[PDB]
């Protein structure tokens, strides 16, 4: 059956539709350990109170959008207590549940293609050996590209989406955990996905894991009234997360 | 002729095995 | 000592050989390894996997993202056809796919694969298109009664959407070469309609179909070598 | 083991069994792709299929011997001077370890993620005679990691390797080859990064943040000489005992820069492998 | 004889090999070894032991001893600042030291660390410093709230005169780089007043406080390399 | 012990445990360090550590892997001369044997007052060609104790050595290398002293009244030749099953003269390494 | 099996039985040809033999000792330019693998159809010297099967061979000789071929169509010298592990052009080895 | 390590030596045997199947076909003689044949040898002719008699049509050189009329015998050497 | 001495046997 | 491979050991 | 140390023995 | 590693031993 129910904090989320899911590599997300860990502290680990279903901001699927990414440990730096405890500590570690929305009708034709990649260090736009700068890739709630406009005075990544940000063809992105959102069929994607990283605890702030990327495949078409807008809402959830190396606290940037 | 780690240190050893 | 006689060989070096060597730092217990979710141990598990295929491999398309859908018309004759891409696994549009990308480190290929389609349409809106598989031996079909004769599945779009169209192993010689080579010629498949696509009041007459291209357990590899699909007529700098 | 280790038949692929017509509601050829799985469909399927007990082995496909084979990664190089010998930064090498200043290999990797392995190393000075006679050229590679004293010139005492590695070459004997475990720090080699140096809106950015395994020092010892040389000592690597994790999807554009993922040619509307077609119609 | 293949790496020298070379004089029976009170076998044993820290790292006093003291002062203001140092062990005022002196020896180092801190104040004398470890992350705190909010010890001068502050280790990398690395950035231990220096009369109103840095047995230092804290800008005569 | 040997893992550090807070009388990170020792606080004594099973070992921080390292301690040279050959003092080296000579490895060892072990050597000439062609040039490295023949000048009779050792090498063949007891006499090899010669207020005071273990003298068979040449025979040694008792302060000061502890530039008002620091609050 | 195997006296032929006079019926001596299959008659059946035991191995003729013998396949050749370096298709070379290129050992196997087997090889550089000093001159053997990067020239970036062999020999150091399995494809070797191409009246057919495996490139490393040279690495090749099915006929006329089995000189109204005779009646 | 003495012959080279050398691509699972019909294991057996014999070794005839039959004639005369060929299977008419060709790859053989003929002639026809060995000792006799004296068999020719004349093995030495060798001569054979060819009515006069030469299980040879009956005066091209 | 393929894969071995 | 002490004096030998 | 035939064959081998 | 005469002869061999 196609139906599902998901239930994370003081928060639920339901779908009258699915492509079932998706486990990234096959594990489910879970704490540390004492045998791979490093750091000596006892971690705080808020529960429910922080790993729970944020939903960020939401956009508009156009005949003319070519694509918009989100940088997990980077697009909750907001969001209320996990997005704290992130700032209050030094190592976080956390793995999350990602639930794509994008309803319209029966009469619509569209495609999304949906992505979590580990370690997506993008390409600069200009040649070079400038690479992208903070302060871009580090949007928020509000994600990146859409088909947008900006300075090229910035070290600014590649709005570029058939390399893949990266260069390699997009379509081979297949390798990275995904679904699509075939709207003839699907309504939702919802990828979960556990810890990737040679580290047992990273810098939240400089350091993104996960990496996520929806992109328009066959563009959306209906013949309705373009009084008749379809966005794409993005809802995510923090899981087994952990903190440690508490301190000051940085600041917002 | 094998498993003669001539040398000390595991770092130095042929092509592992396949398993 | 050991009378010894030095074999010819020796002194020599190569870039495949199994020897040992002495460390550098010895006692150097390296950093523990921990636990990371998701790690490979043969390509194969990658070559399994269904990555996109470029096919709309036309002009202005190409360097855009397009060159990955077909769109699915209009059709005022019947029986008509679609596209065609040949079986050769390391020629464009296959080639750049996963799978593809690969090969093209390996001299010999072998095996069954898999193509797959899934259908970018409407729900509302419905068709039947043919695919066919025309193995090595003559030229890629004019007609669809002509390759019908061959191997084929017939997709029948629904509720379902991802039709999968196998490509046996058809070949004189247990292994084929990645090569292009008239001899070691996998063949066509082709796509044409069966029907039509049929769509009721005010939704719209043209869509997309996505392909796709994993492999088999059939599949297997072989003789590595250094790849095609990409010259680094660079250098590279700092 | 050994015959299957020696024949090499470890991970064999399995065969192809008989199959007879299906007249049946179940259809596995109809999988949804969307869910982002990847089908199961085979031959025996699709088809009437036949009997074939197959005899392939993956041995070849495994990350050991897509990735154990040696690669110019690095070709030092010294046009000797005797005019001045010595004098700052002269007549010995310092090139920064890690691959990218050379393709081929480079691209290989970055074909994953993260990574690990003990890596073994070989010499191949090449001697260059300019000179009506070269003879006797000893050479001295020395290793350095991080914070160490590199030689600001030839003849420093840097290069007395008090408690450093120095590989010593002397023309005749063969090419020095030796290993070298896991180095790095954590777990495994950063095939990749998305981190910064830190919040300095002039930070950095890349695999370069976390893979900074000290330099490589050369020098020709031997001294002044009357007759010239000119060398060039390559290099090449391999990997042993190695693993992977995650994945991702080769380079096909041609790259730029070191470090980086950088795409961007000096106009070249920039330049992939994908070739052109008149129609799709006809392949 | 024995149809041998002579290996590449063969006739090479390194300074760091193990295997065997002949004697030179056969049959020497060495001098005995007597008994001697105190042999090492570990570095780290000496990494153990608390050696002084040189943190009055300011200028004319440096060349002298003073430039091991901390004079804890007056204080007009409450609340206010001692000193600050930075963690990373190969860091002047580090560095230097027993441990710093020893890490430049090696190119990674690792675990948890020691600082203790004695009170050559007076008997009369009283005080209570406020230390504290800020981790990795930030900047080193500006004001005593801000850095109280991390790992600390409050420490109360009394009939005992030595506190031990510990520095846990916390970092993402199971190890750390012993050369200067933003990366591994192991971050900052400062000192500031809780109370006061109260003295009751006549009785001097600053006094001195010695600082040190000992290991933990956490500890642990890799891969050997030559030093950093001695440049030979020799040579050495006769 | 293998696995142990092999994965060195021989020396492991102990794990952190877990803790809990205390409100509690004894004050462990109290201790008073006047008492000359050293305090035993740990992470989990002062904080609410977790658990950590460990897996570092400490088998390179071994007075073996931290002393067993090959170091230039001398540089053997000889310019040679065909004008004369032999004459008094010529074509033929003869240097003191011990360190000193030469920093790095020096500075290592003086980490310990007293020490012992035995040594390897390595021999490293180099041929530097100041003709038009060397060719053929024999060596004769013969080692040389106390109370012993050293050679006037090169053909002497000492280079007969009936009971002496005398190290050949012919270029071509690779690098002589031979090892050596614990030589000496008492116990072990004295790092520093506090003696003198004697009473004579003339005497000798330093570590140059227990070690003299005989010089090596060098010298280049081969006799005339017609294409000058130029050698340089370089020394590396290494200390292997090495010993250690009682340790000491590092040398901070660029050493002056051979043995002798003195530290005084000609004028450098004295350096040590040291920084300088503004102000004591901000690091 | 040693002895007999040491002795080499693993296939033994029978011995000639003594025999008796046969005034009998059945005879031996007459069988009809025709059949296509061969007598069976022998020295016991047609006189009045002996006793002879014998004592002759057919081990020498085995199709391992008649094929396992290293032969001439192809003679590498470089005249070095110093003029210009790299160039394209310059100082590197390039064959196309496979026999036919050489005689003799061609001729050999060309006795059987179909075929197998694992190649042992052996270079054999030849530096010759045109100047009045070469020294040190590395050499770089890279094998390279079909769908392969060949240079353009010299230092492409296929001599990277970061996924390639190469066998690098310097001047000295002895042969290189490594070995090959069974490569091909299908079963066997195609020692000819009774095929083309395709239906294209214009298509390809011999033994060059089942074999293309890929070629083989050169290349002097060392880079720019001074006085020149010319190099001549010859090749031999050695079956080991040999099959044979179905034989034919040996190839006496001189053979023309590569593959192919064409006949046909430049007049020479042909040869052949036969000799001729006056008269049958005296040989 | 192991004292090792490096001895003489070490990195030498032998076109004929058994030495292991390193692989160069690892772990290549080469393509499987397959069955097929008709291996071989022993040039032997090839030696062992009759090849016809080039024996009308005359003039013109030679480039062509005829070049292998030997008619059988009138004879006017009686008792008189056909042909003869020397046994030294390395000569010219022998050589060219599917064992001389051979034979001429080894410098020894031995054993003894088969000659077979057969009549290319009528079914009506008759006749018997007396084939004949002359051991090496003598030459090549001028007469019958004087043949008919050492080893010989009578041919009657009937139905059956093939006789089949065995050549002993006679010689000094067990084994003789395979190269031209007045010492090593193996003698001569030749063939002559007993009776007659007797043809009834309406029937050709002259007709033919083909003959060959297989060996016997005698036979062996030794010492591999590269051949005679082929000089490469080439090359060969592309 | 015999049958100590130093190697690896098969390919490299001497010549086979004979039976 | 080892504790063969090819050389008949002990100061020839390998780094010691460790214990 | 002996009999070890290092090759094959019998011709190779070392001079005889000599009961 | 001893007693390995790797030669023939006896005149040929190590240092003879002390008893
Ligand atoms: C990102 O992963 C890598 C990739 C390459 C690398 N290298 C391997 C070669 N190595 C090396 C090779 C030769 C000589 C010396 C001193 C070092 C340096 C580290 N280390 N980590
Ligand atoms: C103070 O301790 C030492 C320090 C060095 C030393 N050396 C070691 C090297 N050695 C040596 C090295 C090479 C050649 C010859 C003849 C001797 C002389 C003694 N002896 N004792
Ligand atoms: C038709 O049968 C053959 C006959 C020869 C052949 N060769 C053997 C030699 N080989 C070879 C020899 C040396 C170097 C390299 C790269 C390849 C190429 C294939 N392969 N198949």
């Amino acid at each position: 059956d196609r139906i599902m129910q998901i239930t994370r904090g003081d928060s639920t989320i339901s779908s009258d539709d699915v492509a079932n899911a998706v486990v990234g590599y096959g594990v489910w997300p879970h704490y540390l350990t004492p045998q791979d860990a490093t750091a000596i502290n006892k971690p705080t680990q808020p529960d429910t109170s922080s790993n729970r279903f944020y939903t960020l901001e939401s956009k508009h699927w156009n005949g003319s959008s070519k694509g918009w990414w989100w940088k997990l440990p980077d697009a909750l730096k907001d969001m209320g207590i996990f997005g704290e405890n992130m700032y209050y500590h030094f190592l976080g570690r956390s793995g999350y549940t990602v639930h794509v929305q994008c309803n319209a009708s029966k009469f619509h034709q569209g495609t999304l293609l949906v992505a979590m990649i580990p370690e997506h260090q993008l390409a600069s736009a200009k040649h070079g050996s400038v690479t992208a700068g903070y302060k871009l890739t580090h949007p928020g709630e509000a994600g990146r590209d859409v088909s947008q406009e900006r300075d090229a005075s910035l070290r600014q990544p590649s709005d570029d989406s058939w390399l893949n940000f990266d260069g390699t063809l997009l379509g081979n992105l297949l390798i990275f955990p995904h679904q699509f959102i075939n709207l003839r069929s699907n309504n939702s994607a919802t990828l979960i996905v556990p810890y990737v990283n040679a580290v047992p605890m990273d810098s939240m702030l400089r350091h993104n894991n996960w990496c996520l990327v929806i992109i328009p495949i066959s563009p959306l078409r209906s013949e309705t009234t373009s009084s008749n807008i379809v966005p794409i809402t993005v809802s995510i959830s923090p899981m087994c997360a952990e903190f440690s190396g508490a301190r000051a606290k940085n600041i917002k940037q | 002729y094998f498993n003669i780690n001539y040398f000390k240190d595991a770092a130095s050893s042929g092509a592992s095995r396949l398993d | 000592g050991l009378p010894v006689y030095i074999t010819p060989g020796s002194g020599q070096f190569m870039t495949t050989d199994d020897m040992q060597s002495p460390c550098a730092l010895p006692w150097y217990h390296p950093t523990k390894e921990i636990s990371i979710p998701g790690e490979v141990k043969n390509l194969i598990e990658m070559c399994q996997v269904d990555t996109l295929i470029p096919v709309n491999n036309v002009g202005n398309n190409v360097g855009n993202v397009s060159m990955y859908t077909v769109q699915l018309g209009n059709q005022t004759g019947m029986a008509q056809k679609v596209f065609s891409i040949k079986v050769d696994i390391t020629s464009t549009p296959l080639a750049t796919t996963l799978i593809g990308e690969i090969a093209s480190y390996y001299t010999h290929w072998t095996g069954s694969l898999r193509f797959s389609f899934m259908f970018c349409g409407t729900a509302n809106t419905t068709l039947k298109l043919l695919l066919a598989y025309t193995p090595p031996g003559i030229d890629e079909p004019t007609t669809r009664k002509d390759a019908m004769l061959g191997t084929h599945v017939v997709w029948d779009v629904g509720l379902q959407s991802t039709i999968s169209l196998v490509v046996p192993w058809v070949s004189a010689s247990h292994f084929r070469l990645t090569a292009d080579n008239k001899y070691s010629m996998a063949g066509y498949i082709t796509c044409w309609y069966q029907t039509n696509l049929v769509v009721p009041p005010s939704t719209p007459q043209t869509a997309d179909m996505l392909c796709f291209v994993s492999a088999c357990k059939d599949f297997c590899l072989r003789m590595a070598r250094d790849t095609d699909l990409h010259i680094q007529s660079g250098p590279i700098e700092q | 083991n050994y015959i299957d280790e020696v024949l090499n038949e470890v991970l064999v692929v399995p065969n192809i069994k008989e199959s007879h017509h299906t007249t049946s509601n179940s259809a596995p050829l109809l999988d949804a792709a969307e869910t982002g799985h990847t089908s199961n469909v085979q031959p025996e399927d699709a088809i009437e299929t036949r009997y074939v007990i197959t005899s392939q082995t993956r041995d070849e496909m495994s990350i050991e011997s897509f990735l154990g084979r040696s690669g110019c990664v690095h070709i030092s190089r010294i046009k000797v001077d005797y005019t001045d010998y010595n004098g700052q930064d002269i007549n010995f090498t310092k090139w920064k370890i890690t691959l990218q200043e050379m393709a081929q290999i480079r691209r290989k990797f970055e074909l994953f993620t993260y990574v690990r392995f003990d890596s073994e190393i070989t010499l191949v000075p090449c001697i260059a005679g300019r000179g009506d006679d070269i003879g006797h050229i000893v050479m001295q590679y020395m290793y350095v990691p991080p914070g160490a004293p590199i030689p600001s010139k030839r003849n420093d005492f840097s290069w007395q390797s008090g408690t450093n590695m120095s590989i010593f070459w002397q023309h005749g004997q063969p090419f020095p080859r030796f290993s070298i475990p896991f180095l790095s720090i954590a777990s495994a080699y950063y095939m990749f990064y998305d981190g910064y140096d830190g919040d300095n809106t002039s930070s950095k950015y890349g695999s370069v943040v976390t893979n900074d395994m000290g330099t490589i020092c050369s020098r020709i010892v031997t001294e002044k000489q009357k007759l010239s040389v000119v060398i060039t000592t390559h290099i090449y690597h391999k990997a042993k005992h190695t693993k992977a994790w995650c994945p991702r999807p080769p380079r096909a554009v041609p790259y730029t820069h070191s470090h980086v993922t950088n795409y961007m040619p000096e106009t070249g509307d920039v330049t992939t492998a994908i070739v052109r077609r008149n129609t799709i119609t006809t392949a």
